[PDB]
Formats: C-alpha cells, sequence, structure tokens
C-alpha cells in the first residue's frame, strides 16, 4: 500500500509492456539468416576480478565503522587505522610485483651486433 | 614480414621428377586429410566422398603432363589452392566454384547430335 | 466483389476507419522517416563523399541520419564505391543480417551498372546483381546535394510505404 | 590387435577398381595384388587412419605398400 | 594450436577502406598478422593499357581517392618526362600549389580520420569542414569535387577563374587559427600521448628494408623528401622547410603531419604572392588541345583538336619511372611506352602498398586497440593498395 | 492509494519522459561542440525525435542469432533497464521528498549500482562467439574496477554524515557544500562517474572495428531500446549521485530572507514555490552535470585496456587510500566527529 | 552460357507472334517470351520467375504490396522483370497486365479468408475474372494451378472451391492447362516445414497419419518452366507427386532426428481445436487457419489419369536427401 513497494513491483510490468509490444508489433520473426582450438589470456584479465574481491569487501568491512564513528572516539580511530595500515601494505605488494602489467614481447632486440 | 602464415611454405623447385612426385603424393594426402574440415567450414550441401572423388579426378586431369617444370607450376598452383581452402580465405561462394555440375542437373535439351546443336545454332 | 476498384496509387480516405488507418500509417511512416539509420558500407572514392555528408556543411544529424555501423541496427544500406568480384559475397551477407523493413540505395556510378569499371574482369557490373536497390544516386563523385536528394527521394517513397493501409488490402 | 585386419578389409572393400574383393588377403600388395595406383595408395591409407582417428607422419604413410605393412604399422597406437 | 584468428573488418572497421585483416592474438598480442587486400581491386592496370593517355588520365584520381591531385601530377610528370616537353612557368606554379592544397587536404582528412578511429570525434568534423572549403577550391578550377579532371600530361587543363587567387588568400589567413585549434587538443593530450608515445617503433634500416617513404621515413629520422632531394615544379623556387622526426614511433608520424600544414600554408603564401603570367597549358597544339577561341577560326587548330580526340598524341618509345612525394609517401609510376598512343604498360607504385606490406613487421607484440593507431598513420586508404 | 499511484506517475513523466530528451540534447550539444546544427527536421525546433527513434525501433523485427539463448537475450535487456530504473527511489527532490524514504538510503543507492554490472556481464555470454565473450570480459573488468572507487568514496562522504539516509546529507550540507572543501575528490569522482557508464573517454569496449561488427551483441529491436534507455538512465542516475553527495543537492542559498518579504503565512502557494526552487536548484546542478558528461565525451579519444586498468589500480586508487589516511586524521585533529 | 531453357532458337508462338532468341543464353541475353506470373511474390512465384528470368524471358510481374515486390528485381536484367500494381477487383488492371504477355500463370491461392476475400472470391471468381480477359486477348499457353485434393466435394471449402476454379478454367478459354502439385517443401516454406521447424505447441488432429508425397519446390518450378514452352501440354491435367508417399509421424521424426531435439506433441481432438483457431482471424499477421483444420483429416487423393514428371524428362528429389540442408540453421 506504500508507494515504495509499489515502485519496485510496477516497473517489471512496465518492462513487460515494453517487452511484449514488439511481439505484438513486429512481423517476419526469424528467416534463414571456424572455432576449432584456442583461447588466449594473460593474468591481467583473470586477476583483476579475483583481486577485486578483498578491495570490494573491505568497503563493506569499513562500512559499519563510518556509521558508529562518534562512539569510537580516538580509539576506534586507532583500531581502524591499524586495519587500514595492514591493508595498504597488502595493496603495495602487488604494485611492486606489477601484478597488472600485461607486458609486450615486442622487444627492440637489446643485444647488439657482436661479430666475428 | 619475417614470418609466414600457418601452412605456407617457401617455394622450392624439385630437381627430379621423383621428388616432384613425392611432393604431389604428400599434397593429395593433405587434401584428403583436410576434406572433412571443408564440409564443416564451407557449410556445403553435399557429402564428403563427393569432395574426395573430385579431388581425385582433378589430379587425374593432369596425370599425363611430360615436363618437370610445367608440373612444377602446376604443383605450386595446387599448393596455393590448398592454402586457400585450409583457411577461411576462400568463402563458400568461391568454394562452390568447383562443383558446377553437382548443384544443378543441367536442364531440358542438352544438345548431343548435330540437330540439337543446329536448332539453336550451337547455343 | 466490385469489378471496378480504385488503384492504391489513386485512392482517397472515405471511411472513418480509413482516416484512422491513414493517420496511424502517417505516424509509422513518420517515425520511419525521421529516425533513419543507414550502415557504413562505403569503401572507395564513393566513401569520402559519404563522410562529406557527415561534414559540418551538409549535415545529416539535422536529418536524423546517423551511421550505426552495425547492420542489425541499420534500417538501410548505402552501397557506395565500386564493387569487386572478391567482395560481393560479403555484400550479400551484410544484406542478409538486416531487419525486414529495409531498403538499399546505390550511391555512386560504379555501384550501378559497373560505372567506370564496367569492362574490368574482377568487378560486379553494378550492385543490381546482388541486392535489390530502390534508389540510385548517380554521380561519379555523387554530390552531397545529390546524395541527400537521393535520401529525400527515398523518404518520399517512405511516405508512400502504406504498411497500415494494406491490412485493409487496398 | 585381433580382427583389426577384418576392419581393414571392411574399409578396403568399400572402394572401386578392385577386380576381386575376395583377393583381400593379409599379404595383399596394393599396386600389384589389389591393382591400385599411386593415388589409391594414400587414398586407402588415409581411409585407414580415418577409420581409427589416429594421425600418421609422412614417411610412414609413404612406405606402406601392402596391407601386411598396414597391420605391421597398426600397433603404433 | 593457432590463435582464434579473427577477421578485422568486413565493412566499416577503419573508415575509408575495406580492411580485411587476419590477426593472430595470443594475449591480445599480435604474434603475426596477414592483411588480405584485394577487396577494392578493380583491376585498373589491365584497363589503362587499352585507352589513350588522353583518356587514361581519370583512372588516377580514382586511385588514392583522398589525394587525387598528386596522382594526376605524377602521371603528368611521367608523361612530360617521357615526351620531352616542358610545362610553362605559370603551369609549374599552379600545379605546385594545387599539389600542396591537396597535401593540406590529405593530412586534414588523414589526421582527423585517424583521430576518429582512435576516438577523438571533434577533429573528425572540424577538419572535414575545412575540407569542404577546399572542395570549393577544387570546384572553381576544374570539375565538380573530389575528382578533378585536371593536370593533363601536357600540363594544365585550363586557367583559374578571375578571382580564385585572391579568394584563396582570404581562406589562407584563417586556416592557421583553424589548424592550431585542432592542434590544441591532440598534441599535449595525455590520453593521446599515452596511446601514442612508442607505439609501433620503426627503426632506420628497417624503414629502408621495408621500402617506406614520405612522412614515415622522415619520422624515423632520415631526412628524405622528393620536393627537396630531386626537386621539380619550382619547389626549388619556393622556400620550404621540412620536418624530420626523432623516434620511430607513431607520435613522430603524427607530429610531422601536424607540421606539414604549417609548411604547406607557407607554400601558399609564397605562391599567391608570386604567381606569374603566361600560358597555362603547354605552348604547342600537338600534345594538348588548342583553346576553343581560335579553333573555330583556324584550319590548323581543328586537325589537332580532332586527332587529339580520336587518336591522341603520339609518344616516343621508352620507359620511365617517375616518383614524387605524395602526402602518403613516395608515389611512383612506371610507364612503358609502345610508341603507340596507348601505353603498352603502366605500373603504379601506390605508397600505401608497401605500408600495408610492412604491417606485421611493425605490428608484432602490440595490443588490438593498439592495432588501430598503427592503421591510419600508415594511411591505408585502400584505394591505393590494390588497384 | 489514490494519491500515491499519481505520485509515481508524475515521477515517471518527470524522469522517463526526460531521459529521451536527454538523448536529443546530446545531439544538440555535440552539434554545437563540432560547429553544426542539431536535429531540426523532425519536430518544431527539431525536438521529439527520440519518439521517432523509439517508434521506428519498436517496429523493427526480433531477428535473433542462432548461438544465443533467446531467454537470456530477454533477461539482460530487461534487468539492465529495470536496474537503472529502480535506482530512482531515494533521489531526494527537496527536503525528504523521495519516492520511499528509508533510513538506509545510500546502501540501496549503492547496491543497485552494484547490480548495474550484472546485466552487462550476462549480456555478452549470449551468442557465444569468442570475440563476443571476451568483449564482455573486457567490459566487466573495468565495470567492476571503477565500481570500487565509486563505492569507495561514498564512505568518506559519510565521514561527514555518519548516517545512511540520503536526505540527511543535504541538511548536513546546508552549512557548506562538500565539493568546495574537497575539490580533487570531485575530479576523481567525475572520471569515476563516467567510468561506470559506457562513456567513450573510457568505453573502448564498444569497438566495432575490433570485433566482427560487434558493439556489444548487435541484438537490435525493442531489445535495443532497453539497454539504450538503461544506459542513458545510468547517465543521469550517476549524475544524481554526484548531485547530492558531492555537490549542492537541492540547496541554492538561504532564501528565508526572501520568503518573509514575500509571504505572510504558510499556504499551498508557499509550498509550491519552495518545492519549485529546491527542485530547480537540484535541476540546475543536474542539468549542468549532464552537459559536462557530453563536454568530456567530445574532447577526448578512447583508451587502451592496459591504460584502463593502469588507470584504475595504480594512479587513482593509492591516492584514494591517501584520502583514507588524511580525512580520518583531519577528523581526529579537531574533535569534529559527526553524530547521526 | 547456353539455352538450356528452350529446345530450339526460333519459335513462333501459338497466337502467331514471331520470337527469335538472339544472343547466347545468359542473363544479358534475350529469349523473347513475354510472361506474366500472378502473385509472383508468393513462395512458388519467387523460385518460378527466378528460373523464368534466368534465361531472359520478359517477366511482367503484377504485385499487390510495394515492399515484397522488390526482391524479385535481382533475378532479371534491364527490361526483363517489370512491375505493375493491381487488385483482383479492378478488371481494367487485369486487362492491362496481360496485353503483350505471350504466356501467363496464376499461383493465386490463399489458405485463409480475410475480411475482404473468401475462398469463393480468390479461387473460382477471380480466376474467372482473369482468364476471361485471357480469352479476350487470345493469349497462348495459359496455365492454371490448383492444389492437390481439388475435389467438387464439401469437407474443405478450400478444396471445395479449387475444383470449382478448375471447372471454370475448363469452361472458358477451354484449352487451359491445369497443374495440381503435391505438398511442397523448400527453404522457408509456408506451413509445412518452418511451422515444423519451430513450434511452441505442434498440435493437429488425425494422430499424424495423413498421407502424401511432398515435392521440393525448385523441382516444381523447373517442371513448370519445362511445361511452359513446348507442345503436348495443352488442356491436360497434371498430377505432380513426389517419389514416395509419407506419413506425418514419418516426416516429423525425420525432422527431429536431424534437429536432435524433442519436437513437442499434443494431438488433441477436433472440438477444442476448432474454437481456438476461430479467434485467430482478428489478428493481422497470419495464423493457422480454421479451415486448415479440415485438411488434416484429408490425404493425397492421386488421380491416375494425368501426366507426371517423367512426361517432361524430370526426376524430383526425395525429402530424406534434403533434410540436413533445409532445417540446418535450427541446429
Ligand atoms: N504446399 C502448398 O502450399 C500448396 C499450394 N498450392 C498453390 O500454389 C500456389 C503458390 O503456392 P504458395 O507459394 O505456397 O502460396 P502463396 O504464398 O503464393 O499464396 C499467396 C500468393 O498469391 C497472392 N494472393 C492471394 N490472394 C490475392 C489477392 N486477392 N490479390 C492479389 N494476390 C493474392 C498473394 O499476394 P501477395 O504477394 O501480396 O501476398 C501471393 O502472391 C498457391 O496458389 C497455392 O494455393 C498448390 C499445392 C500445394
Ligand atoms: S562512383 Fe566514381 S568515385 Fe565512386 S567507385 Fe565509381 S568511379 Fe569510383
Amino acid at each position: 500500500m506504500n508507494t515504495f513497494i509499489i515502485f519496485i513491483i510496477l516497473i517489471p510490468i512496465v518492462g513487460f509492456a515494453l517487452l511484449a509490444v514488439n511481439i505484438l508489433l513486429a512481423v517476419y520473426k526469424p528467416y534463414n539468416e571456424f572455432n576449432q582450438t584456442r583461447l588466449a589470456f594473460n593474468a591481467a584479465f583473470i586477476l583483476v576480478a579475483i583481486l577485486f574481491l578483498p578491495f570490494d569487501l573491505e568497503i563493506s568491512t569499513l562500512l559499519p565503522y563510518v556509521m558508529s564513528i562518534y562512539l569510537v572516539s580516538n580509539y576506534g580511530f586507532t583500531i581502524v587505522l591499524l586495519f587500514l595500515l595492514i591493508l595498504i601494505i597488502g595493496f603495495v605488494y602487488e604494485i611492486n610485483t606489477n601484478a597488472l602489467k600485461i607486458n609486450k614481447h615486442n622487444k627492440p632486440n637489446t643485444d647488439s651486433l657482436i661479430y666475428k | 614480414a619475417i614470418i609466414a602464415t600457418a601452412f605456407a611454405e617457401t617455394v622450392k623447385f624439385s630437381g627430379s621428377k621423383q621428388e616432384l612426385q613425392k611432393r604431389t603424393l604428400a599434397l593429395y594426402r593433405q587434401f584428403l586429410r583436410g576434406a572433412p574440415t571443408f564440409a564443416d567450414l564451407y557449410e556445403v550441401q553435399f557429402s564428403i566422398p563427393t569432395i574426395r572423388t573430385k579431388i581425385r579426378q582433378e589430379f587425374e586431369r593432369h596425370r599425363f603432363v611430360d615436363d618437370l617444370s610445367i608440373q612444377n607450376v602446376l604443383y605450386a598452383k595446387g599448393h596455393m589452392e590448398y592454402q586457400e581452402c585450409i583457411n577461411f580465405w576462400k568463402q563458400q561462394a568461391q568454394f562452390l566454384k568447383y562443383f558446377p555440375e553437382e548443384d544443378d542437373i543441367q536442364g531440358r535439351h542438352q544438345p548431343s547430335n548435330f540437330v540439337d546443336k543446329f536448332l539453336k545454332n550451337r547455343a | 466483389m466490385p469489378t471496378d476498384f480504385p488503384l492504391p496509387s489513386q485512392q482517397k480516405p472515405n471511411s472513418a476507419v480509413d482516416y484512422t488507418l491513414t493517420t496511424l500509417d502517417a505516424v509509422a511512416n513518420w517515425a520511419r522517416q525521421g529516425s533513419f539509420w543507414p550502415v557504413t558500407f562505403g569503401l572507395a572514392c564513393c566513401a569520402v563523399e559519404m563522410m562529406h555528408v557527415s561534414a559540418p556543411r551538409y549535415d545529416q544529424d539535422r536529418l536524423g541520419i546517423i551511421f550505426r555501423a552495425s547492420p542489425r541496427q541499420s534500417d538501410i544500406m548505402i552501397v557506395a564505391g565500386t564493387l569487386t568480384n572478391k567482395m560481393a559475397p560479403v555484400l550479400r551477407q551484410v544484406y542478409d543480417q538486416m531487419p525486414e523493413p529495409r531498403w538499399v540505395i546505390s550511391m555512386g556510378s560504379c555501384a550501378n551498372g559497373g560505372g567506370y569499371y564496367h569492362f574490368s574482369y574482377s568487378v560486379v557490373r553494378g550492385c543490381d546483381r546482388i541486392v535489390p536497390v530502390d534508389v540510385y544516386v548517380p554521380g561519379c563523385p555523387p554530390t552531397s546535394e545529390a546524395l541527400m536528394y537521393g535520401v529525400f527521394q527515398l523518404q518520399r517513397k517512405m511516405r508512400n510505404t502504406k504498411i497500415t493501409r494494406m491490412w485493409y488490402r487496398k | 590387435r585381433p580382427d583389426a585386419e577384418k576392419r581393414i578389409a571392411a574399409v578396403l572393400e568399400s572402394f572401386d577398381k578392385i577386380s576381386n574383393p575376395a583377393a583381400i588377403t593379409p599379404t595383399a600388395s596394393f599396386a600389384k595384388d589389389l591393382n591400385l595406383d599411386s593415388l589409391d595408395t594414400v587414398e586407402v591409407v588415409v581411409a585407414i587412419e580415418e577409420e581409427f582417428g589416429i594421425e600418421i607422419p609422412d614417411k610412414e604413410a609413404d612406405e606402406i605398400k601392402s596391407v601386411n605393412q598396414a597391420v605391421e604399422y597398426i600397433l603404433a597406437q | 594450436i593457432r590463435a582464434f584468428t579473427i577477421n578485422f573488418g568486413p565493412q566499416h572497421p577503419a573508415a575509408h577502406g575495406v580492411l580485411r585483416l587476419i590477426l593472430e592474438l595470443s594475449g591480445e598480442e599480435i604474434i603475426r598478422s596477414d592483411p588480405h587486400v584485394g577487396l577494392l581491386h578493380r583491376g585498373t592496370e589491365k584497363l589503362i593499357e587499352y585507352k589513350t593517355y588522353m583518356q587514361a588520365l581519370p583512372y588516377f584520381d580514382r586511385l588514392d581517392y583522398v589525394s587525387m591531385m598528386t596522382n594526376e601530377q605524377v602521371f603528368s610528370l611521367a608523361v612530360e618526362k617521357l615526351l620531352n616537353v616542358e610545362v610553362p612557368l605559370r603551369g609549374k606554379y599552379i600545379r605546385t600549389m594545387f599539389g600542396e592544397i591537396t597535401r593540406v587536404l590529405n593530412h586534414l582528412m588523414s589526421v582527423c580520420s585517424h583521430a576518429m578511429d582512435v576516438g577523438a570525434l571533434t577533429p573528425f568534423l572540424w577538419g572535414f569542414e575545412e575540407r569542404e572549403k577546399l572542395m570549393e577550391f577544387y570546384e572553381r578550377v576544374s570539375g565538380a569535387r573530389l575528382h578533378a579532371a585536371y593536370v593533363r600530361p601536357g600540363g594544365v587543363s585550363q586557367d583559374l577563374p578571375a578571382g580564385l587567387l585572391d579568394d584563396i588568400y582570404m581562406w589562407a589567413t584563417q586556416f592557421g587559427d583553424r589548424l592550431d585549434e585542432i592542434e590544441e587538443l591532440l598534441t599535449d593530450n595525455r590520453i593521446w600521448k599515452l596511446r601514442t608515445v612508442n607505439i609501433g617503433t620503426v627503426t632506420a634500416q628497417d624503414a629502408l628494408n621495408l621500402g617506406l617513404s614520405g612522412p614515415m621515413l622522415r619520422g624515423s629520422g632520415i631526412p628524405f623528401d622528393i620536393r627537396k632531394n630531386a626537386p621539380y615544379d619550382a619547389y626549388d623556387k619556393v622556400d620550404f622547410d621540412v620536418p624530420v622526426g626523432m623516434n620511430g614511433d607513431c607520435y613522430d608520424r603524427y607530429l610531422i603531419r601536424m607540421a606539414e600544414f604549417r609548411q604547406s600554408l607557407r607554400i601558399i603564401e609564397q605562391c599567391c604572392n608570386d604567381m606569374p603570367a603566361g600560358a597555362v597549358k603547354v605552348e604547342d597544339f600537338k600534345i594538348n588541345s588548342p583553346p576553343r577561341n581560335l579553333m573555330k577560326e583556324d584550319m590548323e587548330a581543328l586537325i589537332h583538336h580532332f586527332l587529339l580526340y580520336t587518336k591522341g598524341y603520339s609518344v616516343p618509345p621508352g620507359e620511365t619511372y617517375t616518383a614524387i612525394e605524395a602526402p602518403k609517401g613516395e608515389m611512383g609510376v612506371y610507364v612503358v611506352s609502345d610508341g603507340s598512343e596507348r601505353p603498352y604498360k603502366c605500373k603504379i607504385r601506390a605508397p600505401g602498398f608497401a605500408h600495408l606490406g610492412a604491417f606485421d613487421h611493425i605490428a608484432r607484440g602490440h595490443f588490438l586497440p593498439d592495432a588501430v593507431a598503427i592503421i591510419g598513420t600508415m594511411d591505408l586508404v585502400f584505394g591505393e593498395v590494390d588497384r | 492509494m489514490i494519491i500515491n499511484i499519481v505520485e509515481i506517475l508524475i515521477f515517471l513523466v518527470c524522469v522517463l519522459f526526460s531521459v529521451a530528451y536527454l538523448t536529443v540534447a546530446e545531439r544538440k550539444t555535440l552539434a554545437y561542440m563540432q560547429r553544426r546544427l542539431g536535429p531540426n527536421f523532425v519536430g518544431y525546433y527539431g525536438l521529439l525525435q527520440a519518439f521517432a527513434d523509439a517508434v521506428k525501433l519498436l517496429l523493427k523485427e526480433i531477428v535473433l542469432p542462432k548461438e544465443s539463448n533467446y531467454i537470456i537475450l530477454v533477461i539482460s535487456p530487461l534487468i539492465t533497464l529495470i536496474t537503472a530504473l529502480i535506482g530512482w527511489v531515494v533521489i531526494p527532490l527537496g527536503p525528504g521528498i523521495t519516492l520511499g524514504e528509508l533510513n538506509l538510503g545510500i546502501l540501496f543507492s549503492l547496491a543497485i549500482g552494484s547490480l548495474g554490472v550484472f546485466g552487462s556481464l550476462l549480456s555478452g555470454w549470449s551468442s557465444n562467439s569468442k570475440y563476443s565473450l571476451l568483449g564482455s570480459i573486457r567490459s566487466t573488468a573495468q565495470l567492476i574496477s571503477y565500481e570500487l572507487i565509486l563505492t569507495s568514496i561514498f564512505i568518506i562522504i559519510i565521514m561527514f554524515v555518519s548516517s545512511l539516509n540520503i536526505t540527511t546529507i543535504i541538511e548536513t550540507q546546508r552549512v557548506v557544500w562538500y565539493c568546495i572543501p574537497l575539490l580533487p575528490l570531485l575530479l576523481i569522482f567525475f572520471i569515476a562517474s563516467v567510468a561506470e557508464t559506457a562513456r567513450p573517454p573510457f568505453d573502448l569496449t564498444e569497438s566495432e572495428s575490433e570485433l566482427v561488427a560487434g558493439y556489444f551483441t548487435e541484438y537490435s529491436g525493442s531489445p535495443f531500446v532497453f539497454f539504450f534507455l538503461a544506459e542513458y538512465s545510468n547517465i543521469i542516475l550517476i549524475s544524481a549521485f554526484n548531485g547530492y553527495l558531492l555537490l549542492g543537492g537541492y540547496l541554492s542559498f538561504n532564501y528565508s530572507y526572501l520568503f518573509n518579504i514575500l509571504f505572510n503565512d504558510y499556504s499551498y502557494v508557499s509550498f509550491l514555490f519552495e518545492g519549485l526552487i529546491n527542485s530547480s536548484a537540484y535541476a540546475i546542478k543536474l542539468v549542468f552535470l549532464m552537459f559536462s558528461f557530453i563536454w568530456v565525451r567530445a574532447a577526448f579519444p578512447r583508451f587502451t585496456y592496459d591504460n584502463l586498468i593502469n588507470f584504475c589500480w595504480i594512479i587513482l586508487l593509492p591516492l584514494l587510500f591517501g584520502i583514507f589516511l588524511i580525512i580520518p586524521s583531519t577528523l581526529y585533529i579537531f574533535d569534529s566527529f559527526p553524530t547521526l | 552460357n547456353s539455352f538450356e531453357n528452350l529446345a530450339q532458337d526460333v519459335n513462333i508462338t501459338r497466337s502467331g507472334k514471331t520470337l527469335i532468341a538472339k544472343g547466347t543464353g545468359g542473363r544479358s541475353s534475350r529469349t523473347g517470351y513475354t510472361a506474366t506470373v500472378f502473385g509472383a511474390n508468393g513462395f512458388l512465384g519467387s523460385y518460378l520467375t527466378a528460373k523464368l528470368a534466368k534465361h531472359g524471358t520478359t517477366v511482367v510481374v503484377p504485385y499487390r504490396e510495394e515492399m515484397a515486390k522488390r526482391h524479385l528485381k535481382v533475378t532479371g536484367d534491364l527490361g526483363v522483370v517489370n512491375f505493375l500494381e493491381m487488385d483482383l477487383r479492378n478488371l481494367e488492371s487485369i486487362d492491362e497486365a496481360v496485353r503483350h504477355s505471350d504466356i501467363v500463370v496464376n499461383l493465386i491461392g490463399r489458405e485463409y479468408e480475410t475480411k475482404n476475400f473468401n475462398y469463393y472470391d480468390v479461387h473460382v471468381e477471380g480466376a474467372r475474372r482473369i482468364a476471361e480477359a485471357v480469352k479476350k486477348h487470345n493469349i497462348a499457353r495459359y496455365i492454371h494451378v490448383s492444389a492437390f485434393n481439388a475435389e467438387i466435394d464439401s469437407p474443405s471449402e478450400f478444396n471445395h472451391t479449387k475444383g470449382l476454379g478448375e471447372q471454370v478454367t475448363k469452361d472458358i478459354v477451354p484449352w487451359a492447362t491445369i497443374v495440381r502439385p503435391a505438398p511442397m517443401f523448400g527453404r522457408e516454406d509456408k506451413w509445412f516445414l518452418d511451422r515444423m521447424a519451430r513450434s511452441p505447441c505442434l498440435v493437429s488432429a488425425n494422430k499424424f497419419q495423413e498421407t502424401s508425397n511432398p515435392v521440393h519446390v525448385i523441382d516444381v518450378a523447373a517442371a513448370l518452366e519445362r511445361i511452359c514452352f513446348d507442345d503436348s501440354t495443352v488442356a491436360q491435367t497434371f498430377e505432380l507427386y513426389g517419389p514416395q508417399k509419407f506419413t506425418q509421424k514419418q516426416i516429423i521424426d525425420m525432422v527431429s532426428e536431424t534437429l536432435r531435439k524433442e519436437v513437442r506433441h499434443i494431438e488433441l481432438p477436433k472440438a477444442l481445436y476448432q474454437a481456438y483457431t476461430k479467434a485467430t482471424q482478428a489478428i493481422w499477421w497470419p495464423t493457422y487457419s480454421p479451415d486448415q483444420v479440415e485438411r488434416q483429416f484429408l490425404s493425397q487423393k492421386i488421380d491416375p489419369s494425368a501426366k507426371t514428371f517423367n512426361d517432361l524428362d524430370l526426376t524430383p528429389m526425395e525429402l530424406p536427401d534434403l533434410m540436413f540442408k533445409l532445417i540446418r540453421p535450427y541446429r
């Protein structure tokens, strides 16, 4: 009866009124109209989402802190700042290991013309 | 452009008739092995042994050439058409050049005698 | 059934049903006229002129023309430039994956009847031999003024589409 | 492999240009006994490897001149 | 075993061109490439052996359809070198500054089309607008737009209008503002500078081994230009700096194109001040038409006017290779005269032909969006490469 | 029951009827940004054309590729559309005027934007071509990677608020805005704002040149209006987020000094005019912001994907942790801790 | 490029007009036959005038709608295919469309009644209206088509009226040549394979045992063109039946074994079956007909006294040979 609950229910029916309007209004639905071996990757595709989970997760970890921050005066500060200062060096692990470098093997042949 | 494509070879001219014959035999084996790939790739209407009985008779067309080097140009052209068909480089419209006779039975009054040539003054 | 009946080129609305159908037809043809999505097919000396229509002298966005270069969203196709033997199956395939209320317009003189390459070996003698083209845009540099005029010719044909009036089978 | 040459005979029978399908003995020469050609050779050999799905190198394909040599080769898998 | 190799563009990958282009991607890294060209291949060379040089001229503004006038120029130069004739002074300057406004047009199309291919939309319209202003300047001289029935193998088709030489100066004063304006959002431009800092390096000796030329070879560092190395057409008589790049990157190949606007405008400043007077065609009536004033009055002018339009003019036997500096690169042409009035044979050296041929020596290792920035700065218009 | 079903319809014609003329407005802008005229043939001053776009688009067919599960190509358009449409509850429109006020505003506001990735990842899986799949991969990885920092500044905003109700933030923001103290926050938020939308300073993934004619799926029809409208709803939805939690949400100035001059008493005219001016301040911020998105869409080329991930994790996000070390510290220097 | 169309080169037609097929038979050539195909936008008509214009006979195409008329231009050269609009109603348009036609066919058959046309309209009345003008103009080689099971009897009003149209064609211009083909199958046929390709229900009566032998459509078109031009076809009824009689269970199992899917089966009886099809007429896109109900209890009644494919030196193909091709893209 509240318009809040009406809002999330009416919009799928609005989407249905936009959905079946093509099936009502179209015609000629479907006329007559190699992938043998490979798939290719680097770690820079697969790693971003997997590493994304703790950095997404820590926001929801930090989220109960920011509501209650007046209660934890000068001390929950100290605890959360220790928590962050663990996580930040956890971050600067990867940037020194260059975990999102997707480096190219287009090297200009460093080795010179040693001859004879 | 240091490097070639997948199946392309450096062209090289066999000094003997036997070495040419060895290369042609390996080549017909390559067509015959890749023939079921073609019906998948070019999505053709018909069956694989029809492809095979064409690939046989096309070399039957050139079984009786004397020269070494005319068979050498002939082998090079055959290798290039293999190179085309093993990839997506020809398309199925261009792939179905090789069967004009299969897809349509010709039509009424195919001229055979003198008279059927004559009544349409040899077409 | 009546032995005499007016031709659909010559008929006028007389029933109130026909006024309703004609105005609904006008709305459908009108949205088809304004929004107007060709596909970038252009390939040769006949493609820079297609870009000259997108240039800020002879704008097409003020006409509603925009190049969704993706043939499933395209209403029509502008065959532009010459058409070779080696390409033509791709032209047929791009024509295939288009939605049904489609047209195709032959920009350029090579695109109809071969043009300047009518006697070459590896050339299609105009894109008649591939797709059914409804408007030709002549001109070997087929003028932006002429190309737009071809679009307006096609839009007049679009005004005479009669998609609604044919349900009454006039 | 037992009865493998039976399957080899089953594949070999399905061709043409064979004046006797009952001339398929385990010691049948391709060019001589079966009356085959140089193209028939790799025809039947590719038919064999297609019957098994195995793939073969070029020289071991080239040297098989009799079905005895085919049954000699057959236990590479 | 091989990569899941793709077809790059059937229709509209790179604007102004059908770039069918095989790529083998292993990490979104090109291990090798193979562009199949031939999709525009009309077979024009087989045709041009069957028409007279008189008629054979508008084959070539169809070739390289963004810079028509250099093609017109290079065939006129090949035939004038072959015929042992000399275009007069007025003809030299008028062909020179049209071959430089066409350079302005070519870089104005190419840089902006490349910026659209990358994604910068604003020069793709700001440049084509000034290209329409130059369409007008093709229009007053010769026929319609974008395909000029112009410079003849005798020289020039006809004179200017009465006031184009004035009017082009009114344009030329404001082209500088309209050029520095597009320079202001692409040259510093940390996005563009990131995308184009070392992308597709082209070393010196490998630039020579791939036969490349024009802005690419001058970007790699070698100071080579046909306007100043083997000069012609009073490029001697017009002062003209040339830019030369430092790295082998695409950024030098960008910056040199930005520079050549500034250079070819200075061409127009030194041309419009010092356009001489004199005969605009060649002096005689035996390789091009007499003017239509006096052919209705003179008996001698008719037979020339007739034989040049039935037979055409007769060429001494021989063969030439004349190559000049198109804004794409060194465009060459190799004509073999029968001694008849049809050319017995005529090869073109389209400039982008070797540029496309040098693709997968440069494009190895780079990324697939990086495999677009490499495209339109070797300028594959594809009207050139096949023919 | 009667006055709420009209309360939702007026909001619909306030938003859904406006997002179409947004797509007309972008053409008008990019016309004058590139020195040409906008649409002028279609309406009176060339308005309305999004209707002519949609009605034509509703008349084209439902051609479907053979490799696609058709149900999946029904689900992803619908759910991306309704995600960017049920993000419209606790936009505030004046004081406390939302569709449904609830004390956890930002959490809904942010979890539905978190649902925003889920359609675009699902969409490229239908028509399972290898390029079509790996394009969905490349899109979704940036689409989560800046969804991080989009999420991740929302907590430092409410380090001045400490309350999840959205309309509480603006009444906190009456004394001063948040953008004018925290200026570089706005810059990194603006680039993070155009990141989670498909915008081409950043949307390389709609490269038709790279794919076999593929933008996302080329799936068109009344399917095509769905992701399209969802995209342009996403545009001014993230504009709305930018509006309240970073800029002056519905606030313009004091305007009580003006009112005591004008009225003598509360009346429905007074509520009308005050709701007008609060909505108009919200409107003018929102309408400058939708213009700014185009104003950055025009002037810049696209990226490399390497550039895009380098742009997330190396250059932006350690600076974000620097914010996480300076703003609790600045909170700690003074007493200054916010209470609900 | 040879004339595999004709027997010969020089042909005077039956009405006395001289026709000389100059050139060598390709697309650019001309044959000389001015042909007219009514309803050519239909599924038989596209394949028909494709082969008819393949050798450059001038094909006069009357159309009804301006959109579907367009994809028949591509099978003809300049002047080969021509277009003109007409209704079945307006007799002057019939009169106009056949003025110079050497030969003419009418594949006008609509399986459902509109609100403006019934079976009595478009089968027995309109055919009278057009072949009256054929008699008025002495047009040679008139061909009329009717369906299989074209009786005088009741139970399908369609089939009741098809034989009525046959009798009218035998009555006026009485030498008219009547052809009755079998059920037809081709790439996107009307109701026989694409209905069986995708179907959310797949319900019909009879428990799937009505019998016929379907013919591939291109074989019908080649058969028709080989009829079109020679002698020994005049005033002769033509049964055109496939090589081997089938049942519906056999057909649908042959479809589903290549689809490798479970084609649904409901097979509910006639009573509830009819009233659902009654309500579908008010919808503008065509649905399964309430008179297509009746033909499900009917089967292929072959007349033995007619002339087959082997009259004209043709052997059509068998459906099992074609099943992989035609419903390939639904795999
Ligand atoms: N298996 C089968 O389907 C069988 C069919 N037949 C008959 O063969 C012929 C063609 O077969 P098929 O392709 O399947 O059917 P069609 O699709 O061809 O039938 C409709 C065609 O006839 C036209 N038509 C119908 N009524 C009218 C009308 N009042 N005015 C103008 N045109 C009209 C249609 O016009 P428009 O183009 O505008 O739609 C269309 O061209 C038909 O006559 C059919 O009865 C015989 C045996 C087997
Ligand atoms: S119309 Fe003209 S410019 Fe275009 S392809 Fe033909 S000849 Fe070339």
